[PDB]
């Protein structure tokens, strides 16, 4: 109980308490789970006053609560407490990672080895995310946790949705991300209707910087990050064109200077060919041709690990997204009340 | 080790 600042008050249960990286939601540390003998990772939340904290926390939990997956980091517990008017600061338990791809990128040349075992538990992982209609929307390094032994998992579901086609809100852009570089180019075009290949993107974007060490696409805001894609891809074909539906978005595409593609192999000369023909199909401006995850993981780069025997999908997809923009915090802090009760005496 | 599961043996190992 003594992290830079304040109370992290995580009971008896949990001691010895560390002090760890960042993650999004606010002071993360390190502990000892006293019950189950073994050390974990505590994140404190405190969403009640700001309308989106509570929206972002409520589908983490909703969402986390709900998968089971080798590649996904579940929540083993949840210390909140006792009744919605003490509550006030909410904490995750989950099981301690050793570091994650953004570290590593930063201070270790991957070997292809490395690359094709990382890429496969990220899809194996984002198979069940799919297969469960959701979409996590916002795949990046840092949210794609590693132990020493290379086991992979994918964390923080909090702008994640369920592909409810009934609705789908607009302002996605405009919410605040640490960084807009793995963001799909449809993103920064239409206004919504954005399906899992914005995920199968974001994949792409980080098998590109696993291949480098660098982003591959490292816009300094929206209009520099298209020109990043588009100076990298070519232009869009009129075909291409077509899946750009917003008036605006199609005559600023037709309002800039023709680009043609580099290859792959030009900016990639020591990769796999395979790796490449797959970042080939992952990064397709057209969302629609865009590779699916279940073709990204039979895709001959993959071969050694693919096993459709051995990567499970979620039993029961979710049918429904949850109207929490319409809904007051003092209604979001209250399903939060909810959802955290499995975990209280 | 899912790795060991699909038989891979190369010692992947992470220096940060």
């Amino acid at each position: 109980e003594m992290v830079r600042g304040q109370v992290f008050d995580v009971g008896p249960r949990y001691t010895n308490l560390s002090y760890i990286g960042e993650g999004a939601y606010g002071m993360v540390c390190s502990a000892y789970d006293n019950l189950n003998k073994v050390r974990v990772a505590i994140k404190k939340i405190s969403p009640f006053e700001h309308q989106t904290y509570c929206q972002r926390t409520l589908r983490e939990i909703k969402i986390l609560l709900r998968f089971r997956h080798e590649n996904i980091i579940g929540i083993n517990d949840i210390i909140r407490a006792p009744t919605i008017e003490q509550m006030k600061d909410v904490y995750i338990v989950q099981d301690l990672m050793e570091t994650d791809l953004y570290k590593l990128l930063k201070c270790q040349h991957l070997s292809n080895d490395h690359i094709c075992y990382f890429l496969y538990q990220i899809l194996r992982g984002l198979k069940y995310i799919h297969s469960a209609n959701v979409l996590h929307r916002d795949l990046k390094p840092s949210n794609l946790l590693l132990n020493t032994t290379c086991d992979l998992k994918i964390c923080d579901f909090g702008l994640a949705r369920v592909a409810d086609p009934d609705h789908d809100h607009t302002g996605f852009l405009t919410e605040y991300v640490a960084t807009r570089w793995y963001r799909a180019p449809e993103i920064m075009l239409n206004s919504k209707g954005y399906t899992k290949s914005i995920d199968i993107w974001s994949v792409g974007c980080i098998l590109a910087e696993m291949l480098s060490n660098r982003p591959i696409f490292p816009g300094k805001h929206y209009l520099d990050q298209l020109n990043h894609i588009l100076g990298i891809l070519g232009s869009p074909s009129q075909e291409d064109l077509n899946c750009i539906i917003n008036l605006k978005a199609r005559n600023y595409l037709l309002s800039l200077p023709h680009k043609n593609k580099v290859p792959w192999n030009r900016l990639f000369p020591n990769a796999d060919s395979k790796a490449l023909d797959l970042l080939d199909k992952m990064l397709t401006f057209n969302p629609h041709k865009r590779i699916e995850v279940e073709q990204a993981l039979a895709h001959p780069y993959l071969e050694q690990y693919y096993d459709p025997s051995d990567e499970p999908i979620a039993e029961a997809p979710f049918k429904f997204d949850m109207e929490l923009d319409d809904l007051p915090k003092e209604k979001l802090k209250e399903l939060i009340f909810e959802e955290t009760a499995r975990f209280q005496p | 080790r899912l790795q060991e599961r699909r038989g891979s043996n190369v010692a992947l190992m992470l220096d940060c």
